[PDB]
DNA sequence: GAGCGTACGGCCGTACGCT
DNA sequence: GAGCGTACGGCCGTACGCT
């Protein structure tokens, strides 16, 4: 057999780079998440690690997101969910970790033996009603587990925790933004799909950075929201000058060697001695030694100009859209997680609804057995096998297969007289449960507003203060 | 690291190119030694498409390839001097398999061209059952990757030389946009 | 606050040591295990990894480990679990791997996420009975988890298997041996408990190596049994072929366990290139896996291939040594055990688990009698049995009644109340009553084991000889005389 | 690889010889910067009872420590050039972090004798509650460990020479025989 | 220009006991 | 005496896009 080395070599790169980028490097518009982040976070759900439980060791949750989700170096998962325990790193951190996760110097974590993690508050909403029919499962690597295709993310995620990858053919580069303003702007598309990105600016002013710091004007986060692309500028809180807040991913460490380096090699001047003097306690703060009658004004400026102390953020804003990757504006972001919203409420509701049904029937099958119960119990013990009993109560009781299954599986001690009691009332309550997600379904506006309750629920929980300054000009 | 056969004869010669020492160890294993050499990789090789010469030639596994096949680079190449009339390029039918065999077509097509002319390039990958080299046993290996009585061997083939050096300019080059613009309009497939 | 040099010195070198000693580097007596070992075997069982359902990838196993047992870097794991399923490094391969998992030439294994593994039948027979309170559970490294302390081990893996291990103070080094000569030994210790160490070598003839060769003489063997200590001498097997043209060639078929096939080609090259060791014309490695371990080294025409091949057995690790230095924990202690002592707490082991087993195995058949008694007493007044639930207003009421008007215990209660209407049928009737009878006989034919210790100890030799006869294989080592 | 501190008064300067980056990173964010220094180190140092001097002065852990101490080697030895009044042994409360103790005092003992003398060796491990150093956020690890205000550190003293002598050899020398008996009496 | 983050490759070093 | 096997530390290289 032979092959056409253009063939060949089309055929390869295609596999190769379709698969960097719907498996690997780029997040899905609804969730926000990268393939080894949403294995992380259902692992942390499968094995009950959640708020409220105590810290397991990170090698427990590791290996098990390795054997069952993620074939791949053990270091790849480890360095993800360290990411997503940092403070600095995620504006909304989704991993409550206990140790050394990594500092703002690029100072690694300690080994996954020795710190532990668990689920933060927030991650409960970005996994809740998974069971509940909200979203696709497929199978694992090896076809011996389910794992979920997006999780149900009662948050926008993608907008809020932002993203960054490196692709084959395209890269992303979205900024994290401010949770209330958010969830504003998705309230705002709600009540208005025809809303323009002037507008939804009213609610979410630009990016919001876990390191706080400041944005030069409006100009950049405009261009970016308008287009999907746009430089951010960002700067340094500088007030002897005294930095008490620096740029989004940039380190302290090689950023006051930057500086150190400027000074050695006269390339900037005016400047005595420079100190690292950051604490837990007081928080970022680098101070400069300004030299006696020079001006500290011009030194500023020209240190945002040469140094780190100024950082631009190239917005990029590409995310998987129906399993293809696609350069999004802002308004297109958010009318993609309102739709997954939308798509997650009417589903769950569509699961209650089946599951009620369901047991409304069965709890029909065990009302007729327990005012009948004398009869019932002489026809399963004038049979012989359990497909004859069967039989003999569908015939009698006009009961079908599933509610003569039921009784027939029904212990004796719900023939007590509180049990019987017990059953009437759940399915009144069930009645009237039905009745309630079948008025959802029936109007598109009562299941929207649910959207807009829930979020807003949401909103008033975990929605913080801004603390990125947007500098006017 | 290259594990040689004992032939010299480059005719009956063949030479297995395998990513990593894990999958070194069991074709070493699973060879038939008289005639079948075998080369392991240390990952990803250089995007010779992208890099400069100088980046090129100071690369170990690139040398060792070079060293190997004994025929030289470029100008200096000698078809005749070819210590194998089979190099054959095994990786895996997967995501990182894929651009290994990206990255050595490349290789073969800008420094060692008359090498495909003269169909002594070849591919080989897992049989279905199987995604990784590193998951088969040594005998599985040699029954059905290594054994000429009935193995699954592809001829790499130079149809348009045009229409190469365009393919391997849009797909390795420097211009991401031509790039994107292939990912984009064949992505269905 | 302060401390005395001396005393941290101490304190802190006696953690260490002990650490490394009981919980790392030296195997258990009985089941022939290092905490690691037993770990991956734990977590291949408990993962249902047996040899009857499919590879999983070699990454699931590492993971869980890592994991519920094992927080250490998971290579560690990985790496052992690789030399399990090694059939030239085990005489009994543990682990059944698919895959590259190493070569006889020091090639490493394929990373962990492309290859694949599971239990081999005879690591079946290691944690056979675990799960019927064989042996003492205790808690994980984090207390979530329970692993066990020893597995119930139903065949002498210690032997079999040998080990090595670098220590604090001592190391091991106990070589494997052949299956069917040591449950035959097992067998002979069960029969006279005074056996002495030359009796039992006519069972245990000396180590077996799964990489076979030879081994020279039985004074080495002798001495490691007797003392735990000995010298044994391995070597190659090596024959003089003619080439042709008067010409003649060394043809090495067999090497001594644990020798680098490579490494101890480029010994030979090395002594032919510095010029000390003369008479080689060619040294090359026809191995294949048709043919096996074959290495060639052409000799000089008119050199004698005796001689040359006599200075290769003293010059090269083509005669290497086996430095026996025996071992293990014994009561969670190191002790340095001779060849009837390491038998003597093996077989004190089997007959712990198999009494253990038959003593769980009585109280949980108890057990179903006295329910299958509540159930059969409910089922011939199942009338009186619906009126008296029916009449309750909770289960607690329902239980209190049954108790008091049936004469039933409040377990027997419970199972009548988590009855299904199901079970009134016909032949589910029948079902229980035929459960009844049969455990009735089951219960008669435990109770028969621990009567008698005779009886139980011969169930140990009968449970062995099945091993034996199943797993027991032909001796690969040729012990010379010698 | 230190991570020096702002003060250059070595009465008031403090050094915590930390076992890997993995204590290195929490501890340089929990500490003091103004008078508290910290000196990852990259596991198991050599055993120098064992090892020969130009194994030793080789060993670019040896060097480090001795470069941060500033104090020099035996024949260029001053008690009065120590950068620090404080060398705290940071080690985890397991297997690894005894023996990483043990090498450390070891190297102190045979070729820094008079900073041990002059009570300036500490040792510090995990409080209850944790194992090791690792599992601490830097604020407990502040709180409870670095803090002068609140803290558990342990002088060590050297109250007999020859004692001393003796077990070092003993403990860390070529003759496995006396560490194997030590162990054989002393086993719990 | 050299980082970022997902993936993958390699190469060394330390103790410990006995050859 | 460099190697064995349990443990632990480190270092370096490759692609990919953007700025």
């Amino acid at each position: 057999n032979e092959r056409n080395i253009t063939s060949e070599m089309r055929e390869s790169f295609l596999d190769y780079a379709m698969s960097v980028i719907v498996a690997r490097a780029l997040p899905d518009v609804r969730d926000g998440l990268k393939p080894v982040h949403r294995r992380i976070l259902y692992g942390l759900n499968e094995q009950g690690m959640t708020p409220d439980k105590s810290y397991k060791k990170s090698a427990r949750i590791v290996g098990d997101v390795m054997g069952k989700y993620h074939p791949h170096g053990d270091s790849s998962i480890y360095e993800a969910m360290v990411r997503m325990a940092q403070d600095f790193s995620y504006r909304y951190p989704l991993v409550d970790g206990q140790g050394n996760f990594g500092s703002m110097d690029g100072d690694g974590a300690a080994a996954m033996r020795y710190t532990e993690a668990r689920m933060t508050k927030i991650t409960l909403e970005l996994l809740r009603d998974i069971n509940k029919d909200t979203i696709d499962f497929i199978d694992n690597y090896d076809g011996n587990e389910r794992e979920p295709s997006v999780l149900p993310a009662r948050f926008p995620n993608l907008l809020a925790n932002g993203a960054s990858g490196i692709a084959v053919g395209m890269a992303t580069n979205i900024p994290p933004h401010n949770l209330t303003e958010l969830i504003n702007g998705v309230l705002s598309l709600s009540k208005n799909p025809d809303i323009s990105i002037a507008e939804l600016m009213e609610d979410i002013e630009g990016p919001d950075f876990p390191t706080a710091g400041l944005i030069l004007g409006k100009s950049g986060i405009r261009r970016a929201y308008e287009t999907g692309r746009g430089s951010i500028q960002m700067r340094s809180r500088a007030v002897r000058i005294v930095v008490t807040e620096i740029p989004f991913q940039v380190n302290k460490a090689r950023m006051i060697e930057k500086i150190a380096e400027l000074v050695r090699d006269k390339k900037i001047d005016g400047i005595t001695d420079l100190r690292d003097e950051t604490s837990l306690r007081t928080g970022v703060r680098v101070v400069i030694d300004v030299r006696k009658d020079a001006n500290a004004s011009v030194i500023l400026n020209n240190l945002y100009k040469q140094t780190p102390l100024q950082t631009s953020f190239g917005v990029n804003m590409i995310a998987l859209v129906n399993g293809r990757p696609k350069l999004i504006n802002l308004k297109e972001a958010l009318v993609h997680y309102l739709e997954h919203q939308k798509t997650v409420v009417r589903r769950r509701t569509q699961y209650n609804l089946r599951k009620a049904k369901d047991r409304a029937h069965i709890l029909e099958g065990l009302r007729i057995a327990l005012d009948h119960i004398d009869e019932i119990i002489s026809t399963i013990r004038e049979s012989d096998t359990d497909k004859v009993a069967m039989e003999s109560l569908q015939q009698r009781f006009k009961l079908s297969e599933k509610q003569a299954q039921a009784i027939l599986d029904m212990r004796l001690r719900r023939l007590t007289g509180l049990e019987r009691d017990k059953i009437e009332a759940e399915y009144n309550e069930l009645l009237n449960y039905i009745s309630e997600l079948e008025t959802i379904l029936a109007d598109e506006e009562v299941l929207l507003q649910l959207v807009r309750d829930e979020l807003t629920e949401i909103r008033d929980r975990f929605g913080d203060d801004r603390r990125t300054e947007i500098q006017l000009g | 690291k290259l594990a040689d056969c004992s032939s010299k004869s480059p005719e009956e010669c063949e030479i297995f190119l395998v990513e990593g020492d894990s999958a070194g160890g069991s074709t070493k294993s699973g060879r038939d030694s008289r005639t079948q050499a075998i080369l392991p990789l240390r990952g990803k090789i250089l995007n010779v498409e992208k890099a400069r010469l100088d980046r090129i030639l100071n690369n170990n596994e690139i040398r060792q390839m070079i060293t190997a096949f004994g025929t030289g680079i470029g100008g200096d190449f000698d078809l005749a001097k070819a210590r194998y009339h089979k190099i054959v390029i095994m990786t895996d039918a997967d995501v990182d398999g894929a651009h290994i065999r990206t990255l050595l077509l490349t290789f073969f097509y800008r420094f060692m061209r008359p090498l495909i002319e003269a169909g002594y390039v070849y591919i080989a990958q897992p049989p279905t059952g199987y995604k990784g080299l590193g998951e088969m046993n040594a005998d599985q290996l040699w029954e059905t990757t290594m054994n000429p009585e009935h193995r699954a061997l592809l001829q790499v083939k130079l149809e348009d030389a045009i229409e190469a050096d365009q393919t391997f300019e849009m797909l390795m080059g420097d211009v991401v946009e031509n790039r994107r613009q292939f990912i984009e309009d064949n992505a269905v497939y």
